[PDB]
């Protein structure tokens, strides 16, 4: 009666029969399968010369764990820029694959590589792609470790064709959004002096390949800088990429099917309910999606394939009578014996107007007294109604009552039998007609 | 190529689907495609083909067969 | 009629999350409003049923044979017997019409077990899908067993002689007489009913035993049947598709969202989802209003047909079929009547 | 407008309707009314104070049908509910804030920068758009079904104020007598008054009678039965009230020759004699 | 958005803010048209009866 209060929203409702909105669904139960994955290897990034931002280095982890906060305090980060995901959200999450570019970079230079920026770095060097959850990062490396300093920081100003008989026509190529500039194999460690356009330029096989090094020999800075382009994937593969954890025991769900549990099944996260059922699908693949990509479907390491239904909440339904202040409660199409087990359910159910099986569902409240009314005011469905008790307040459970027509019986005699009036009244039909 | 057989079609990455029908964008051959046609000899390795978005091979078609090379016998899958 | 269709708006914007539900409360008394029309619009309903039940309800009646009434064949139209399809008040005709259509049963009793036990069958399924999307098919006022009695009540129907007022006496006159009458009034003599009495009865039994063969998509009626259906399912797949339209955030569940964003970009990407899916609640209450309305007007109409077309011979041409009406028998069909309008087609 | 109605004068009965203007009192025209749905004339001339006084009680408690268990005022409170619906719909959509800092553009130009106030105002702007187009759509279909019941509360004062309705139905439940039409807020309100028997009677009646004699001449009743009563006297009934009365003319039409017509020897009703 | 040209918005803008602002003209887009079909079936109801 509190939730048809607070559901339409006043003191004062009138009689009928309402729905109302349920209650919350428990999240307690986890069914999680993770595998003994090796560790994602950070070691060509932890030592040695890190390259120049033309010439950047792709790191791609696929099905392993990652100790990030191992990496997170090795380096010391200035700015960072993210977009669809935040660092945090990277710490703790599941992926299917991981993307790192990571190079040598100069503070001073953060914003040539801004999205929308109109240097020579987007036009040359590095264009940073948005088609996948993406994250910039500018940090510097402490001293101390295993990571070693360039000469200084270069890069590419000017890569360009000249093309007509003459070779009078310049014309510029840039780089596509992740991609190397064709530029970079004139000088792939670095530019060796501010300036340095090639002396030959090499002759390709559809013109003259123009390259300009004013990518200067710009001084090492005291500490050495680095420029990383995280990018996250998802749903892509069977494995995942996933944080260090200890997560204790729950890889069971023999005992537990039909229950509403959140899973984390080799990264993909989410809440449902696991049944028993018929393999289909492409057991290799080890998900099995619908049109709209929500799971529906599981190969276990058990060796069962269980669907997954979204675990739901059982409708209900307040029968009020304002009068006697009654009301009563319809789950329904739910049989009594699943609200018996069941929970989400208001605080006075922790509960003779017990579990009664109608034809539209358990109802709690109502008295079966196998009485029948002809105009009733609280209709519940199926010809079953809810009758105010006159005398117990409790509603009653009266059915709508089919009464038959009378009989008259034709003659076996020449004519015919008709029943023609001896009074009669004047009936009064009242009608409203909107105009 | 004929889209009716589903000829060379990538499966997605990751999932499944069962019995059910639905568009999906990706990369595709062609239906009505007939391509190139190279036997397994003479002349292919000076040719380069652009990449341009990747390709796809069918292998063996004209396995348990009769023929003989082109520069008798029963026809054998060769890997390009 | 149509499907009477609720829906748990707090459920269905937020599905359980709680920054939405708190997010959901800048847009006034949304949830309510949407709660409120469609209780309005259910109550109208039921309302139009109880009425158009009581307008076709009849008051005398006469014992009709079983096979024959003269030598018209009946059976078709009547309750068969010990068969009883477990309707035992759904006549043959009526049987087979509702055979002949293909409607997802809704599980007005159990469903909700009965969903949560198959798993995969019918993957896509809209009766299922209520209870994850968070919307309920009211089941109707009536329970088919009622309205069966009622239009299996009107072939016994008595009314009153043809040459008198009609609602002031009931004549017991039986179905061939009242039959050979409503032929004498459209202009046929005597002397040629007396002379074709047989043939007469055996070209109706003719006609009767045809309209089975009018189950067809070719037929209209029967194609509007499975309109009325289609579109029944209609309402019910755009509401539960709209739930994965992403309204131009990351992702359409927000569990997602709340995965992968901050607290006020994940806030600004709920809010997306919030706006979406009041203004589709929004559209959906407005055209369940209106196919409402429509449904009343409509039962209306069907009252004026059967008083003018089953317990009476229309004088009009085109109302109660083509040609020149006689006789016109109503049953059930799914969400409406359907009528069986007979007349003379002269050659 | 609606208070003319009640004393309109058009035709009589038996005639055209339009054409002429027949100055009949009230009480004839409900006594016609009466004759015409089978009620001869000497019952309403036994009956003349009955009737008027039964009348008299059923007009004088049409007001006890004004509350919501009546179906019709619910109707007519529908209506005004509607109306003010509209309304505060209309008024309650400026509170929704659409996803800003608030619904009022003086906060947003309180709290805000330049950008950040154009963006802000711009969400409550799309709203606005929108909740008002919806707020036109539903009052063009509002009005066109208003319309179209207009046309159809026309048609129910011509068939049951100004005429006798033979249709069953359209002018309430029962035999149509007379009807009466007031204004009520947004519309029209219709009191449908009807002949309601009570207290039937089982008699025997017969298709037709028909004498004896080269080609006989056969008879049926008009509009009433040949009912014998309560070597067997045949006696005409109204059908809409028992009184048996001596068959003549005026009550029989003749007909042609039928196998369930009774065969009168004796007692030969005055329309069967040579 | 700032235009409803999609050209412009391909002009002036960068990937993300592209992306931003071509989904603002989508959806208004598809609310319009859904709007626009909701009403062409209210006429031809209308129109059959
Ligand atoms: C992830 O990295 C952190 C940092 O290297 C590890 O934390 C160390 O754990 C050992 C356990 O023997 C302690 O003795 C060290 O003092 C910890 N160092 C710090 C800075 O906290 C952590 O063990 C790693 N986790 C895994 C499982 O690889
Ligand atoms: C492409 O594939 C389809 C399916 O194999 C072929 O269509 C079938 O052809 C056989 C032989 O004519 C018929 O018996 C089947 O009934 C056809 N199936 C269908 C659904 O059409 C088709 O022939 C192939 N097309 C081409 C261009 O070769
Ligand atoms: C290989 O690449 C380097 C630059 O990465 C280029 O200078 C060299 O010419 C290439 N090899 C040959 C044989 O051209
Ligand atoms: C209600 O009580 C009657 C009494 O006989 C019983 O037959 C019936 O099964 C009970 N339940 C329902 C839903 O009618
Ligand atoms: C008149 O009608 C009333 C009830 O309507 C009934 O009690 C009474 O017997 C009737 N009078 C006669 C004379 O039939
Ligand atoms: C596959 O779907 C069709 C409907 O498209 C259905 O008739 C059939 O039973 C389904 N098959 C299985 C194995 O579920
Ligand atoms: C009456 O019709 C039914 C089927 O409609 C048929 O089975 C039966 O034989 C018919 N009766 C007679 C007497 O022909
Ligand atoms: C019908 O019978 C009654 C009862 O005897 C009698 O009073 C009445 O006069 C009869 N009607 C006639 C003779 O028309
Ligand atoms: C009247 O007489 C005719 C013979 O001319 C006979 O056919 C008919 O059945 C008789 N009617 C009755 C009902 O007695």
């Amino acid at each position: 009666l509190s939730q048809l209060y607070c559901s339409y929203e006043s003191f004062d409702v009138g009689s009928g029969v309402y729905s109302v909105s349920s209650f919350e669904v428990h999240s307690r139960g986890q069914f999680i399968e993770q595998p003994n994955s090796v560790e994602c290897d950070f070691t060509k990034l932890l030592s040695g010369t890190p390259p120049q931002v033309y010439n950047f280095n792709r790191l791609v982890f696929t099905n392993c764990n990652y100790n990030l906060t191992k990496l997170l305090s090795l380096f010391m980060v200035n700015e960072f820029s993210c977009d669809g995901i935040s660092p945090d959200a990277i710490a703790r999450g599941c992926y299917s694959s991981l993307t790192v570019d990571y190079f040598a970079y100069p503070l001073s230079m953060k914003s040539y590589m801004q999205p929308g920026s109109a240097g020579v770095i987007s036009q040359y060097n590095y264009k940073q792609s948005f088609a996948n959850p993406t994250c910039r990062i500018f940090a510097t490396a402490p001293a101390n470790l295993t990571i070693t300093k360039p000469s200084s920081y270069s890069f590419i100003s000017k890569c360009s064709r000249l093309t007509g008989d003459n070779s009078h026509i310049e014309t510029p190529i840039v780089i596509n959004p992740g991609e190397y500039s064709i530029c970079k194999n004139f000088a792939p460690n670095g530019f060796s002096q501010d300036g340095d356009y090639f002396t030959r330029q090499l002759s390709q096989l559809e013109g003259g390949g123009i390259l300009v090094g004013v990518g200067s020999v710009t001084p090492m800075t005291d500490t050495l800088q680095m420029g990383f382009i995280i990018s996250v994937q998802y749903g892509t593969d069977t494995n995942s990429v996933c944080p260090m954890m200890d997560l204790g025991n729950s890889t069971t769900i023999t005992d537990k099917l039909g229950v509403c549990v959140e899973y984390n099944l080799y990264g993909v996260s989410g809440r449902g309910v696991f049944i028993n059922c018929t393999a289909v699908g492409v057991k290799q693949q080890r998900f099995v999606y619908d049109g709209f990509d929500n799971l529906i479907g599981y190969y276990s390491d058990d060796g069962n394939y269980y669907c997954v239904r979204p675990c739901v909440s059982v409708p209900l339904s307040v029968v009020y009578d304002k009068t006697t202040n009654s009301h009563a409660t319809i789950f329904g199409s739910v049989a009594c014996e699943h609200i018996t087990t069941m929970l989400h359910q208001f605080s006075r159910t922790t509960q003779n107007s017990g579990p009664l099986q109608t034809a539209v569902g358990c109802v709690i409240g109502l008295v079966n007294s196998s009485m029948v009314v002809d105009n009733c005011q609280l209709p519940l469905g199926q010809s079953l109604c809810a009758v105010p008790s006159t005398t117990s307040s409790q509603l009653q459970l009266a059915t709508i009552n089919y009464t038959q027509p009378q009989l008259l019986s034709p003659l076996n005699s020449s004519g015919f039998v008709v029943q023609v009036p001896t009074n009669f009244s004047f009936g009064i039909t009242q009608e409203y007609i909107q105009t | 190529i004929n889209a009716s057989k589903a000829d060379g079609i990538i499966y997605p990455t990751g999932k499944s689907y069962s019995n059910i029908s639905l568009t999906l964008q990706g990369l595709f051959p062609k239906h009505g495609d007939l391509g190139e046609q190279y036997i397994y000899v003479s002349d292919y390795a000076t040719k380069v083909v652009p990449f341009n978005n990747g390709f796809v091979v069918r292998i063996g078609a004209a396995a348990n067969a009769t023929g003989s090379v082109i520069i008798q016998k029963t026809i054998k899958k060769i890997y390009p | 009629t149509i499907q009477k269709v609720t829906v748990d708006c707090k459920q269905y914007v937020c599905n359980g999350f709680q920054k939405c539900e708190q997010l959901l409360r800048e847009y006034g008394q949304f949830c309510a409003k949407i709660n409120q029309a469609l209780h309005g619009a259910n109550l109208m309903q039921d309302e139009s049923v109880a009425n158009l039940f009581s307008d076709i309800k009849t008051h005398k009646s006469q014992p009709l044979n079983a096979g024959l009434n003269g030598d018209f064949n009946l059976t078709l139209l009547q309750v068969p017997q010990v068969s009883t399809s477990q309707y035992s008040h759904r006549s043959a005709i009526e049987d087979l019409l509702f055979n002949k259509v293909t409607i997802a049963d809704p599980g007005y009793m159990q469903g909700y077990d009965d969903c949560m036990k198959q798993g995969p069958p019918s993957a896509r399924d809209l009766i299922c899908a209520q209870y994850v999307a968070g919307y309920k098919v009211l089941p109707p006022l009536y329970d088919p067993n009622m309205e069966g009695a009622y239009t299996s009540s009107l072939l016994g129907s008595i009314a009153g002689a043809g040459w008198t007022a009609g609602l002031s006496s009931f004549a017991a006159i039986p179905f061939a007489q009242s039959i050979f009458y409503r032929m004498n009034g459209i202009g046929i003599t005597q002397q040629v009913l007396s002379e074709n009495q047989k043939l007469i009865a055996n070209k109706f039994n003719q006609a009767l035993g045809a309209m089975q063969t009018g189950f067809t998509t070719t037929n209209l009626a029967f194609s509007k049947v499975q309109d009325a259906v289609n579109a029944n399912a209609q309402a019910l797949s755009k509401l539960a598709s709209e739930l994965s339209n992403t309204f131009g955030a990351i992702s359409s569940s927000i569990s997602d969202i709340l995965k992968r964003l901050d607290a006020v970009e994940q806030e600004a990407q709920i809010d997306r989802l919030i706006n979406g899916r009041l203004t589709s609640l929004n559209a959906f209450v407005a055209q369940q209003l209106v196919r409402s309305e429509t449904a009343a007007r409509s039962a209306q109409l069907a009252s004026d047909k059967v008083n003018e077309c089953v317990k009476s011979q229309s004088k009009r041409n085109g109302f109660c079929g083509s040609g020149t009406h006689i006789v016109s028998f109503v049953i059930n069909a799914p969400n409406g009547f359907y009528f069986f309008h007979v007349g003379y087609v002269p050659t | 407008y609606t208070s003319s109605l009640l004393g309109s004068i058009a035709g009589a009965g038996w005639t055209a309707g339009l054409s002429s203007f027949a100055a009949i009192p009230f009480a004839q025209s409900i006594f016609y009314r009466m004759n015409g749905i089978g009620i001869t004339q000497q019952v309403l001339s036994e009956n003349q104070k009955l009737i008027a006084n039964k009348f008299n009680q059923a007009l004088g408690a049409m007001q006890t049908g004004f509350t919501t268990t009546n179906l019709a005022f619910s109707k007519v409170q529908d209506a005004v509910n509607a109306n003010a619906q509209a309304l505060s719909k209309l008024a309650s959509e400026l509170s929704n804030t659409f996803g800003a800092i608030s619904s009022s553009i003086s906060d947003i130009l309180k709290r805000l920068d330049a950008v950040e106030q154009e963006a802000q105002i711009d969400r409550l702007i799309n709203g606005r758009l929108t909740s008002l187009n919806a707020f036109v759509a539903q009052q063009l279909v509002r009005s066109e079904t208003a319309a179209r019941s207009a046309q159809l509360a026309s048609d129910k004062v011509n068939e049951c104020v100004k005429s006798q309705s033979k249709r069953n139905g359209f002018c309430g439940s029962g035999t149509h007598i007379v009807s009466f039409v007031i204004n009520a807020p947004n519309g029209f309100y219709f009191f449908h008054v009807g002949y309601v028997p009570t207290n039937h009677v089982n008699v025997t009646a017969a298709y037709g009678l028909c004498n004896t004699d080269t080609p006989p001449r056969c008879i049926a009743p008009i509009d009433g039965y040949f009912v014998l009563n309560n070597v067997d006297q045949w006696y005409y009934t109204g059908s809409s009230f028992f009184n048996p009365e001596p068959i003549t003319m005026a009550n029989a039409r003749y007909v042609s020759q039928d196998v369930k017509f009774e065969n009168l020897t004796n007692q030969l009703p005055p329309p069967l004699l040579n």
